[PDB]
RNA sequence: AGUUGGUGGGGUAAAGGCCUACCAAGGCGACGAUCCGUAACUGGUCUGAGAGGAUGAUCAGUCACACUGGAACUGAGACACGGUCCAGACUCCUACGGGAGGCAGCAGUGGGGAAUAUUGGACAAUGGGCGAAAGCCUGAUCCAGCCAUGCCGCGUGUGUGAAGAAGGUCUUCGGAUUGUAAAGCACUUUAAGUUGGGAGGAAGGGCAGUAAGUUAAUACCUUGCUGUUUUGACGUUACCAACAGAAUAAGCACCGGCUAACUUCGUGCCAGCAGCCGCGGUAAUACGAAGGGUGCAAGCGUUAAUCGGAAUUACUGGGCGUAAAGCGCGCGUAGGUGGUUCAGCAAGUUGGAUGUGAAAUCCCCGGGCUCAACCUGGGAACUGCAUCCAAAACUACUGAGCUAGAGUACGGUAGAGGGUGGUGGAAUUUCCUGUGUAGCGGUGAAAUGCGUAGAUAUAGGAAGGAACACCAGUGGCGAAGGCGACCACCUGGACUGAUACUGACACUGAGGUGCGAAAGCGUGGGGAGCAAACAGGAUUAGAUACCCUGGUAGUCCACGCCGUAAACGAUGUCGACUAGCCGUUGGGAUCGAUCUUAGUGGCGCAGCUAACGCGAUAAGUCGACCGCCUGGGGAGUACGGC
RNA sequence: UUACCACGGAGUGAUUCAUGACUGGGGUGAAGUCGUAACAAGGUAGCCGUAGGGGAACCUGCGGCUGGAUC
RNA sequence: AGAAGGUGCGCCGGCUAGGGUGAAGGAUUUACUCCGUAAGCUCUGGCUGGUCGAAGAUACCAGGCCGCUGCGACUGUUUA
């Protein structure tokens, strides 16, 4: 019944990335917007736009580079059934730093690298590589 | 199993029962030969196997196998038994130690004669 | 039921139902009370990459106990381990009247067991009791004795030496191997043996003098220093040196694969071996020996036990279409989880500071014993808990919102959805009556059976029970089980279109609650056809079957029970995404065509799967919750509850 | 002399061990006796639930499934 | 099932709680009426002492109980 909207966002991105599409549209929220922005800063997507009119729609344009999609493995970590939190010393590494893990901290939603840069841990949302 | 299901009822370790219920956590135990007889192995094998029925200090009554070519066990012989199952004989779970109390070990044996209680020929 | 709270009082070193008299009826429990079984706890130990699993010998901290059950006294401290009293069980002394005893202190004995040691020395050192001080006591302690029980170290010689000696073994009879191995030749003396030297564990005590302080006093006394004397169980110490000689000192398991190491001779499904596969019945690299070899080595094997490998209880890190595994199906309680905006709060979360987290142990850098084991300095760690400070993304909590989830109001559509009555036509059977006469029926072929007491066929009439051809469809409706004649009455739900409304009211669901084919059970009706049981005839070696002729329960109705099915898509419910093509049942739109919903079928790209195969009606990509599985039998059985 | 109370008595229950004449199934065995139920359309297609019957595998009725061959 | 089994019980005081009847008073329907009554009489209790005997349900009165089995379901009837 959409008890996790972020998992729906990542599932939509993965499913339409596998299907060789160009734009993904979904209901938006101020958390999905932060996730989309942090992906944009990491070069995993082309662009994201938020619609107006009371029921905003968020649309994301994807990248392909070669014949294979740029995002090959995206996975949610902290679900509503588990709620995983980690400290600075325990922030997970995906592909030994070749990827990124999104972390929600009291300074906002950022990457694990920025998380150690500010020295603030938090909740591990998902891992992308 | 889901995380909530596991919280309500965690995973359980199974316990493995010992194959030697007599001699409760003991390396060896002594007993008395209530009778010495001879029996026949299972299907693919054909032989005439020597076995002694032994009553232990526990009060248990079990059957032990006598190794080697010869033996001198008879009624009311005090013996020591150790673990070890004989595959061909059904119901035989123990071995009789040669050369410990009343078994005297095999004679004219010269190779590997420490499992049969034989002194160095010298 | 002093049970839970209150008041007055008592009592204790001290709070308190700790106790007492009244007042009230409370307290605990599915976050597991009560009851049953088992067990001292921790630092730690062993395994494991870790997470975990197993476990509390030795050493250290705490607790409890002192033949069994009670009780108090003395005391700063005890309900008292070598104290008192009372009772009990069990031993013993006795002159027969009468008393004593408690090794779970150190040695020791019997017993039990597979199994665990000396009736040793000294208070020299460190501690403890008393004394003022000498000093006395101390089975604490320090040391010795025994035991390959473990960990570590060192020996059992070194170099040269080819007639490749003799012997053993194998052979193609040439030889190969044991093998530089042996012998011979030349070296060295570790350890053990004998003899001579020789520390360190030692601080102090006694005596005399001296110098300070003590007062009021050079006295006594305390303290410094000087001189002399005196102390060791271990102990024939550690250690060092000299002497003769190679002399004093290798065993155990295995050799088919897993697994490093191969051939002969005996034996012939015997004797035997074996962790698992399995060897042995006349050429056995698997049994038993011999030669050779391989692993370890003062040890080597076997047995018992824990963890690992085992991702084989899977948090990390598994599964449920067919291998084990989705409840027969709904509704719903506790619980778990929660669409989207603001604002607040700071429980979760994050960062910092402070206190604690005993020592020992494990880890790092060092220091000593000739090395190592061992001892020891410093550090790191002890991943935890607690209190303050700060942050506000997420979760939780509070206030106000919103309409994308959910629901309400209004017209229509389809339907074997359910219940109570009534009514139809075809057909079977039975009874009556007419005509008519020798067969009917059934089979693979027969027979039983029905017929001249007039059958079957044929015509008319009557009675009664049950099922509802053709429509009929990969068709429809229902949560599932299931629901087909027609009509009336009562009644649930679903599809479909627009507008308006409520404003998260949602999903799942352990327990519980209902519905639930057929067969079956109870009471009362009904009974045409069919038909378990049963009778007879066939078939057959037999035929308690298949086949034939009959035939009772049952099948039908009302009410009640029963709770099961290959109750199946062998596939839990809910939500969101992901190329296409061909049908079909309801309904909408736009112009027979195009689009769009809710079902019901056939193919198929990615993806998935062990494969078959699934593939928008997933078994694909993901979320929320629940159920279930852990080798085959025994067994969905026994016992207990309901 | 009273209060508290250990031992010890009396009555009646619960639970748990061992044992018991005699009985019911199960497993493992070897060249035994009787049949041939399943696997092919296994020679009457097999299974599932329920009822009756029979030396035994099993047969028959009622409902269900395909995890059934020919077509 | 009164299963089985157990505890108390006499007499004299102290304190204490209830019920019935019922003057005086009050009301109106003024009379064979309604409410209600101090004393007296009468019937139920509670917790606290003391005291005698060998014994307090003291006499008469007044169930014995339990465990396995056969038969008949039971209450009833029958050979004056
Ligand atoms: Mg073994
Ligand atoms: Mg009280
Ligand atoms: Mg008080
Ligand atoms: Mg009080
Ligand atoms: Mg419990
Ligand atoms: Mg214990
Ligand atoms: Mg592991
Ligand atoms: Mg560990
Ligand atoms: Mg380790
Ligand atoms: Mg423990
Ligand atoms: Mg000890
Ligand atoms: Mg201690
Ligand atoms: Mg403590
Ligand atoms: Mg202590
Ligand atoms: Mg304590
Ligand atoms: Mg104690
Ligand atoms: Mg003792
Ligand atoms: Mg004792
Ligand atoms: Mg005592
Ligand atoms: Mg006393
Ligand atoms: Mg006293
Ligand atoms: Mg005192
Ligand atoms: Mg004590
Ligand atoms: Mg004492
Ligand atoms: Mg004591
Ligand atoms: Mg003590
Ligand atoms: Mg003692
Ligand atoms: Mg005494
Ligand atoms: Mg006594
Ligand atoms: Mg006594
Ligand atoms: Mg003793
Ligand atoms: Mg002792
Ligand atoms: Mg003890
Ligand atoms: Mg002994
Ligand atoms: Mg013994
Ligand atoms: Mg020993
Ligand atoms: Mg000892
Ligand atoms: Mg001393
Ligand atoms: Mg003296
Ligand atoms: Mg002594
Ligand atoms: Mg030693
Ligand atoms: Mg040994
Ligand atoms: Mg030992
Ligand atoms: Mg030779
Ligand atoms: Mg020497
Ligand atoms: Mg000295
Ligand atoms: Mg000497
Ligand atoms: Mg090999
Ligand atoms: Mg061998
Ligand atoms: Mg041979
Ligand atoms: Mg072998
Ligand atoms: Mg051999
Ligand atoms: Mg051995
Ligand atoms: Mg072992
Ligand atoms: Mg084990
Ligand atoms: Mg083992
Ligand atoms: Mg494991
Ligand atoms: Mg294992
Ligand atoms: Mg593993
Ligand atoms: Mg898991
Ligand atoms: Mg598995
Ligand atoms: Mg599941
Ligand atoms: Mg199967
Ligand atoms: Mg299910
Ligand atoms: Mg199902
Ligand atoms: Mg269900
Ligand atoms: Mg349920
Ligand atoms: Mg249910
Ligand atoms: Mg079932
Ligand atoms: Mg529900
Ligand atoms: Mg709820
Ligand atoms: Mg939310
Ligand atoms: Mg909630
Ligand atoms: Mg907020
Ligand atoms: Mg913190
Ligand atoms: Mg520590
Ligand atoms: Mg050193
Ligand atoms: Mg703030
Ligand atoms: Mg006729
Ligand atoms: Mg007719
Ligand atoms: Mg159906
Ligand atoms: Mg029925
Ligand atoms: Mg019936
Ligand atoms: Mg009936
Ligand atoms: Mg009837
Ligand atoms: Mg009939
Ligand atoms: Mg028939
Ligand atoms: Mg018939
Ligand atoms: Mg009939
Ligand atoms: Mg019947
Ligand atoms: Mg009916
Ligand atoms: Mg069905
Ligand atoms: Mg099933
Ligand atoms: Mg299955
Ligand atoms: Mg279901
Ligand atoms: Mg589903
Ligand atoms: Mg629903
Ligand atoms: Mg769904
Ligand atoms: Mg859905
Ligand atoms: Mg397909
Ligand atoms: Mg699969
Ligand atoms: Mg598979
Ligand atoms: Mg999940
Ligand atoms: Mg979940
Ligand atoms: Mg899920
Ligand atoms: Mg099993
Ligand atoms: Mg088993
Ligand atoms: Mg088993
Ligand atoms: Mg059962
Ligand atoms: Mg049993
Ligand atoms: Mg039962
Ligand atoms: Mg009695
Ligand atoms: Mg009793
Ligand atoms: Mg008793
Ligand atoms: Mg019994
Ligand atoms: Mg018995
Ligand atoms: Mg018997
Ligand atoms: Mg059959
Ligand atoms: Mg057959
Ligand atoms: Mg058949
Ligand atoms: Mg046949
Ligand atoms: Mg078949
Ligand atoms: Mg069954
Ligand atoms: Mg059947
Ligand atoms: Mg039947
Ligand atoms: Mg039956
Ligand atoms: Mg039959
Ligand atoms: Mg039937
Ligand atoms: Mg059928
Ligand atoms: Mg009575
Ligand atoms: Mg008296
Ligand atoms: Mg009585
Ligand atoms: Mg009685
Ligand atoms: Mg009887
Ligand atoms: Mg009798
Ligand atoms: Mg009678
Ligand atoms: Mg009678
Ligand atoms: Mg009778
Ligand atoms: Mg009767
Ligand atoms: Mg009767
Ligand atoms: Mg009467
Ligand atoms: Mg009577
Ligand atoms: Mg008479």
């Amino acid at each position: 019944s959409m008890q996790d909207p972020l998992a729906d966002m990542l599932t939509r991105i993965r499913n339409a990335q596998m299907a060789e599409k160009t734009v993904v549209s979904m209901p938006s929220s101020k958390l999905k917007a932060a996730v989309a922005k942090v992906l944009k800063d990491e070069g995993y997507i082309a662009d994201f736009q938020i619609s107006s009119e009371v029921k905003p729609q968020l649309s994301i344009e994807l990248k392909y580079f070669e014949g294979k999609p740029v995002i090959e493995e995206v996975k949610r970590i902290s679900r509503p059934g588990l709620r995983q939190y980690k400290s600075v010393e325990q922030l997970p590494k995906v592909r030994g730093g070749l990827g990124v893990s999104i972390v929600s901290t009291n300074k906002g939603v950022m990457t694990d690298r920025a998380a150690r840069a500010a020295g603030v841990g938090g909740e591990v949302l998902c891992t992308v590589f | 199993a889901t995380i909530n299901q596991l919280v309500r009822k965690p995973r359980k370790r199974m316990v493995d029962k010992s194959d030697v219920p007599a001699l409760q956590n003991c390396p060896q135990r002594r007993g008395v030969c209530t009778r010495v007889y001879t029996t026949t192995p299972k299907k693919p094998n054909s032989a005439l196997r020597k076995v002694c029925r032994v009553r232990l200090t526990n009060g248990f009554e079990v059957s032990s196998y006598i190794g080697g070519e010869g033996h001198n066990l008879q009624e009311h012989s005090v013996v020591l038994i150790r673990g070890g199952r004989v595959k061909d004989l059904p119901g035989v779970r123990y071995h009789t130690v040669r050369g410990s109390l009343d078994t005297s070990g095999v004679k004219d044996r010269k190779q590997g004669r420490s499992k049969y209680g034989a002194k160095r020929p010298k």
